């Protein structure tokens, strides 16, 4: 939601798979020079989450998300750098069929 | 004590924050998650654990700890005014012995 | 796998005192084969999107 | 203050390691110390009673 | 030695469940494929 | 009353706590006579130099 997902970079030792992709609009980079504070890291759609709680009345659900969401943001890292550096070969989905 | 201990890492890590860009070709893989487990390691095991009380259930990054580093507030003693003079006299490294 | 660090949930300020986490029972529960083979086929499902 | 009042007080070079007051504020720049220190206060301070 | 993995603070430390490798998400997968298919048409003439 | 026999502070805490206090007794300096040896000198076969 209101996040980019894929995006494009210098091209690939692979010609037909060009894609980078970004859960959470997070980057592997972030765990070596991160661009905020540990308070500051978020997405739209998990704030958005957190302010209908609160909304709801459920304020102890809140604060227990509130507090586990750098090991959900890390975990996401974890998976895209997996996705980006690993799992690169001829078996990987060509990007025309990925986008159909 | 536990304030004259946080300001003696302070100023180890206000120093060994710029060997990098004194010495590039030694430090060329070099990142500040190094420096600080570095100093990390040559800490009383007290003074990390009132702040792990803490580090345990909130998390933060480099940004949070150069944030801190940056912060003018020291404790004076004479540990520290002899650990600042020490940083001082060893400005130049022919005093390490220690040349290209 | 890695489970996330306790205090994450609960902070003791006194021997007697303890603060509790709204979903206490769902952590002190344990997943049958067949719930650890459904999420074994969730991260399949993650680390190949589409 | 015992330690300073006998008879050879005035011949006397006096070596403190460690000084008084402390500045506040070294305690409360570590980041988000708030529960920490909230911790140390009742460890140190809070009394038992009945 | 790689520095993603460095850790610093405790807040990422946790312990270990289990683990999982290749070949076993591989053969995984064949199996829970074929056996859909094999019970769907035993379900059903 | 007389059988409240039990400490309400948590021990890691209270470790903590002795373990600043240890840490609090160092000394760091040490006194003495002379000071230490700052320039030798090598002999040779010469009566004037060093």
């Amino acid at each position: 939601w209101a996040t980019i997902d894929v995006e494009y970079r210098e091209p690939a030792p692979y010609v037909h798979a060009q894609r980078y992709i970004r859960y959470c609009g997070i980057d592997s980079r972030e765990l070596i020079n991160p661009t905020t504070y540990g308070i500051g890291m978020t997405y739209h759609c998990y704030n958005e989450m957190l302010r209908m709680l609160v909304a709801a009345g459920k304020d102890s659900e809140a604060a227990y998300f509130r507090s586990m969401l750098p090991f959900h943001m890390v975990r996401f890292a974890r998976i895209n750098q997996i996705i980006n550096e690993d799992l690169h070969s001829v078996f990987s989905l060509p990007d025309d069929m990925f986008n159909a | 004590v536990y304030a004259s201990e946080l300001s003696v890492m302070k100023v180890d890590m206000r120093h060994l924050s710029l060997m990098q860009r004194r010495f590039p070709d030694v430090l060329i893989q070099a990142r500040p998650s190094h420096f600080w487990k570095a100093v990390l390691n040559d800490s009383p095991e007290a003074v990390k654990a009132v702040m792990n009380l803490s580090h345990s259930h909130n998390f933060i990054n480099i940004r949070d700890m150069m944030r801190w580093v940056m912060l003018p507030s020291l404790q004076p003693s004479l540990k520290l005014a002899l650990e600042e003079e020490a940083w001082a006299a060893a400005n130049d490294f022919e005093d390490l012995m220690l040349t290209d | 796998y890695i489970a996330p660090n306790p205090r994450i949930s609960s902070i003791t300020l006194t021997q007697r005192i303890t603060t509790t986490g709204p979903f206490a029972i769902l952590t002190g529960s344990t997943p049958t084969a067949q719930q650890l083979n459904d999420v074994r086929k969730i991260y399949l499902a993650l680390m190949f999107p589409g | 203050q015992e330690v300073l009042t006998d008879f050879r007080r005035q011949d006397t070079i006096w070596v403190l390691a460690l000084q008084l007051p402390v500045n506040p504020q070294v305690v409360w720049d570590v980041p988000r110390s708030s529960i920490a220190n909230l911790i140390m206060n009742i460890a140190t301070c809070l009394p038992t009673g009945e | 030695q790689r520095p993603e993995r460095i850790k610093t603070t405790p807040y990422l430390e946790g312990d270990v469940l289990s683990s999982d490798s290749g070949p076993l998400l591989s053969v995984f997968a064949l199996q829970e494929i074929m056996q859909k298919v094999r019970q769907v048409q035993a379900d059903y003439m | 009353t007389a059988t409240r026999e039990v400490d309400f502070t948590v021990p890691d805490v209270q470790k903590i706590l002795d373990d600043i206090k240890a840490l609090a007794a160092e000394q760091v300096y040490k006194i003495v006579k002379v000071p230490s040896i700052s320039f030798r000198h090598i002999v040779m076969q010469s009566r004037d130099r060093v």
